[PDB]
């Protein structure tokens, strides 16, 4: 849950944060926290279930990290970054999804979707920052 | 230079071929004795060591073994050609051969020999050699013992030969050399069906010397540093010299009367320095060797030059307090002045570099960008074919950041410089006129540095290891400055005989580095096993460090060698050396089971035992096993020294079994026995406190025994109160001991493929970089 | 009967370094944020040279509590405690070259050497008592004879 | 003993102490040596033994 939650946090900050125009320094550490999840998330591969009709899909991390050379961010990094958010998008409101709709009569406080139990590794701790919802 | 003769002068690695069948044991004739003890006239063949020489006290059997163990790992060899040990066997009805000529004595000796049964004689003259020349087979058969033919049997089985083709010799080439198009390769020889190689050992570092073994990666990246330097190509049809300094001062207006810093940009501008900043910078980078920056702050030419260099080289390439000196000259002397900013009061230790600083106080974008460029310039660590490399980025492989540094350079040339003497400005712009002159050629060089640095990185085998080194190679500004001022049009690739060369150098250092990793890790897993907690392992490590060939052991402390032994510890023993030592741990015992040297122990009991019957001892008092008797640890009363136990039972007459690899007497003696000598050999024990002095009498009563009237005139079974524990010679079954050893029955093996290739270039002036543009583009 | 100083377990295994060897490690990773780059580093490879002798460390621990446990064996009178009017001036450098020097050879006192140690001990105390006793039956001797 | 030439050099190479600007170069790693060594093992033992 930390974790995921640490996902979708970092892809809500970089979705406000890089923005055309913006300080590198305004997003220099968001861009390290976004770096660190792809290399954390690059050679996992997931499965989002297909209990009821949500579709089977399978989601696969092999992207390179966001530069960190421009004084002020362009179209061209915002484009860039943008792609490889979707994707991340993409996939945590799938795992999302596909732990709202399961259910556990004897540990229904632990995942019960198989992302996010795999994202409960201690692999994955490296995402987990500002919890703060 | 003698590191480049230590590194260069490594061969890859020695094959070892077998001549003959590697053997612990012989057939041996003895005597053989009826029930009664009387000879008979027919001999019988026994299994016998052939060199019986093992040790007394079982902690120097356990290290006897552990020399067999290396002896076993030197004699196996990397492939076998049994028809090279074929021999005629003189019995065959076919004439046909057997391996090795031991086996070929062996029979000619059974053959002849008159008690030997007319059905072995059958089978000796059936022995004979098959060929399957279709599957390039052969078989043979040879006498061997079950452990010798288990020995022989992996070596056959285990050889380290693989087939060899043009295919394989074309894919021995590094991938990024082979997709390069500047390079054409060629062969003219078919390689045949049997032609072989060996591949070399290319596992990345177990050890990783570049973490904690700080003195010992200083070396390797010295080393490595020698050898790019010995290999990065020497720059053709640089500018002349006089030429370009004429060109410059005429730039610069040399004035004689007034005292100048533009006179200073002259200093240090030769070819010599230009080639040797060219070597320095790219085999820096191939070895990942820390620099360090050598300048004079007076020099202004030598703080644009720093620019460019920390422009497309990256800054953790450089030693932290000359980086930082670096950056503050340049932002002192040319940036803040420039647009009026007061001098920076930069602090000795700071957490930022002064270009860092200066990124976040400087409000012109062009110089500001180039600024945070520098700041985040880095190598990108990328796994290519197996091998980690630092990568440069994409724009200086193109050359493109020269223009955004040309860009900050014309800002700055542009301002007004409010603070300071006219002169001063003359001097920066004079500086940045100097370099900007060179745009093209500026671009062509960070091209050319970019193309020949990634080419060379192809050729590596051994991880890139991104670490500051102990001590860094100094790099002089002027030396930048005259590979700016310099560098004409003419393009420089690596030949590809260079190129394979530094290859195969890179080859055989990571083979040796393996093998002798393999090598240590499978005597220190040995001595471990064998429990030689005595066993002070120093040796082995220095035996490793020695035979890398690189470093002075003389100067390794015994603390860094035994943390080398720890990292060796953990690592896994190769599959040939595990396998030869769980046949060695298989079969110790046995093996020194049959030294006749040597007994297991000695039981004293304190009642009438009959001694054994068989058939090559008669009468002997041997017992095969220690059941029914308390055992004492002989080894374990050696180490403590405390006797009182085994006092305590020898003045009670207390039976006990002594356990141990003990000396002992051979008597044969009827009166000797019936004085009860045996009984007598361990009074001493109590008297001086020692039993390495221990030697029991094992009594062997025959038809040979002068006495033996005895035993035959008063139906009288000869007993003992003391028996040797002791195991009696397996018979020498000859069918039973005939092996059909198998193996290839022909091939060539090869050692340099390479030597298969013949590579050239393409013409310099239309080789391209990555981005399949011409590497260099000036008129 | 007789008080001994002895030491806390963790030395006499030697156990205790491994912690020393942590708390070093950990000062070998640390920033020194205001401090000069090439005197950081030489204090980290300073730490790291000692911490790369742990092994060594703990053996010459364990060497060190042996020596005393076995040679205080022969101690025969109270180990008493007193911060003393003078020192034995130790040299730090003499601990470092005990720390970069020390190998694996064990050396444990001779069973001679303890013996003589001992006796010297016992010939110590026990004159130490015997001149006691004379000088306390002279005095009594004396006051009791009216020698005033 | 470990020798007291590798181990001196060992610590110099480490140390990088010519490279630095200490005021006192040569007095870094001066009473090195076995004979300081076995004085600090006797003083130590012979310290806490009386």
């Amino acid at each position: 849950m930390d974790v995921l939650y640490s996902l979708s946090k970092t892809l809500k900050d970089a979705r406000d944060k890089i923005v055309e125009g913006t300080l590198y320094s305004n997003v220099s550490d968001l861009i390290q926290q976004f770096n660190q999840m792809i290399i954390t998330m690059n050679g996992n591969e997931f499965q989002t279930g297909g209990i009821g009709n949500l579709p089977i899909r399978n989601w696969n991390f092999d992207f390179g990290l966001l530069g960190t050379t421009l004084l002020n961010l362009d179209a061209n990094y915002v484009e860039t970054a943008r792609n490889t958010i979707d994707y991340f998008v993409d996939f945590v409101d799938n795992v999302c999804m596909d732990e709202m709709v399961r259910e556990s009569q004897r540990n229904g406080i632990a995942p019960q979707s198989d992302s996010l139990r795999k994202l409960s590794g201690i692999k994955f701790k490296r995402i987990n920052f500002d919890n703060s919802s | 230079e003698s590191i480049l003769k230590k590194l260069e002068d490594i061969k890859p690695e020695q094959v070892k071929k077998q001549t003959k069948l590697f053997r612990i044991f012989e057939p041996r004739q003895l005597p053989v004795y009826r029930a009664n003890g009387e000879k008979e006239l027919r001999n019988r063949w026994y299994w016998k060591l052939k060199r019986d020489t093992l040790p007394d006290g079982d902690y120097d059997v356990r290290e006897y073994f552990l020399n067999l163990y290396d002896q076993v790992l030197t004699e196996m060899p990397d492939y076998l050609l049994l028809k090279d040990m074929a021999v005629e066997n003189k019995n065959s009805r076919d004439a046909g051969k057997v391996v090795d000529s031991e086996t070929a004595a062996i029979c000619d000796a059974i053959f002849q020999d008159e008690e030997t049964e007319g059905v072995v004689r059958r089978f000796i003259a059936e022995m004979r050699q098959r060929v399957q020349a279709d599957r390039n087979v052969v078989n043979y058969p040879s006498i061997l013992h079950p452990i010798d033919h288990a020995f022989n049997e992996y070596f056959l089985q285990h050889q380290l030969v693989e087939p060899l083709n043009n295919d394989i010799i074309f894919n021995y080439i590094p991938e990024r050399i082979r997709n390069d198009v500047n390079y054409i390769l060629n062969m003219d020889r078919n390689l045949p069906s049997t032609a072989r190689y060996i591949r070399p050992n290319l596992l990345q570092d177990r050890l990783n010397l570049h973490d904690n073994f700080e003195s010992l990666w200083d070396t390797i990246t010295t080393s490595n540093y020698i050898l790019a330097r010995s290999v990065v190509p020497d720059l053709k049809e640089l500018v002349s010299t006089e030429a370009q300094i004429q060109k410059m001062s005429q730039d610069l207006q040399l004035e004689a009367l007034t005292i100048q810093s533009e006179t200073q940009f002259l200093t240090g501008i030769n070819s010599q320095a230009a080639n040797d900043c060219f070597k320095t910078l790219i085999a820096a980078m191939l070895s990942q060797r820390t620099m360090s920056l050598d300048f004079v702050t007076t020099n202004y030419m030598s703080l644009i030059s720093g620019m460019w260099l920390l422009t497309v080289v990256p800054n953790d390439m450089f030693i932290r307090e000359s980086l930082v000196a670096c950056q503050l000259a340049i932002i002192n002397t040319i940036i803040y002045p420039a647009f009026g900013m007061q001098r920076m009061h930069y602090r000795n230790g700071d957490p930022q570099t002064p270009f860092q600083i200066a990124e976040q106080q400087i409000q012109n974008f062009q110089v500001a960008n180039w600024l945070h460029f520098v700041n985040n310039n880095q190598f990108r660590q990328v796994v290519i074919d197996g091998v980690l490399n630092q990568v440069l980025n994409d724009n200086i492989r193109n050359g493109h950041v020269v223009n955004q540094l040309m860009e900050a350079l014309m800002q700055l040339s542009r301002q007004q410089f409010p603070t300071m003497p006219v002169d001063y400005k003359r001097s920066i712009q004079r500086g940045i006129l100097l370099l900007s002159n060179r745009l093209g050629q500026l671009v062509d060089l960070t091209r050319l540095l970019a193309y020949n640095y990634e080419t060379l990185m192809a050729c590596i085998t051994m991880n890139m290891q991104h670490v500051q080194t102990l001590t860094t190679e100094k790099l002089q500004l002027t030396s930048v400055t005259s590979l700016c001022m310099l560098i004409g049009n003419a393009t420089v690739i690596p030949s590809p005989q260079t190129l394979f060369h530094y290859y195969n150098v890179n080859v055989n250092f990571h083979s040796n580095y393996n093998e002798r990793i393999n090598d240590a890790v499978a005597i220190i897993t040995a001595a471990n096993r064998l429990n030689l907690y005595q066993k002070k392992m120093k040796s082995i490590v220095e035996d490793f460090l020695k035979r890398l060939q690189i470093f002075d052991i003389s100067r390794v402390p015994d603390d860094q060698m035994y943390r080398l032994r720890d990292r060796l510890r953990l690592l896994p023993v190769e599959i040939r050396r595990l396998d030869i030592f769980n046949l060695i741990l298989m079969n110790m015992e046995q093996i020194e089971r049959a030294s006749d040297k040597i007994a297991q122990g000695v039981i004293i009991a304190y009642r009438d035992m009959q001694l054994e019957r068989d058939e090559m001892y008669g009468y002997v008092n041997i017992a095969r096993n220690l059941d029914g008797f308390q055992q004492i640890n002989l080894e374990e009363l050696m180490r403590t020294g405390d006797y009182a136990q085994i006092t305590n039972m020898l003045l009670n007459n207390q039976p006990v079994a002594l356990v141990g690899a003990l000396p002992f007497i051979t008597d044969s003696s009827v009166i000797s026995l019936v004085a009860k000598l045996d009984a007598t050999v361990f009074a001493q024990i109590v008297k001086l406190r020692k039993v390495d002095t221990l030697k029991p009498i094992l009594y062997k009563i025959n038809s040979d025994s002068n006495d033996f009237y005895l035993v035959a005139n008063y139906d009288w079974v000869p007993t003992s109160t003391t028996k040797v524990y002791k195991q009696i010679p397996q018979q020498f079954d000859f069918r039973a001991s005939m092996h059909m050893l198998t193996s290839n029955l022909t091939f060539t093996v090869y050692s340099d493929l390479l030597a298969f290739v013949s590579a050239d270039t393409v013409e310099p002036i239309n080789a391209v970089a990555f981005d399949n543009m011409r590497i260099m583009n000036e008129l």
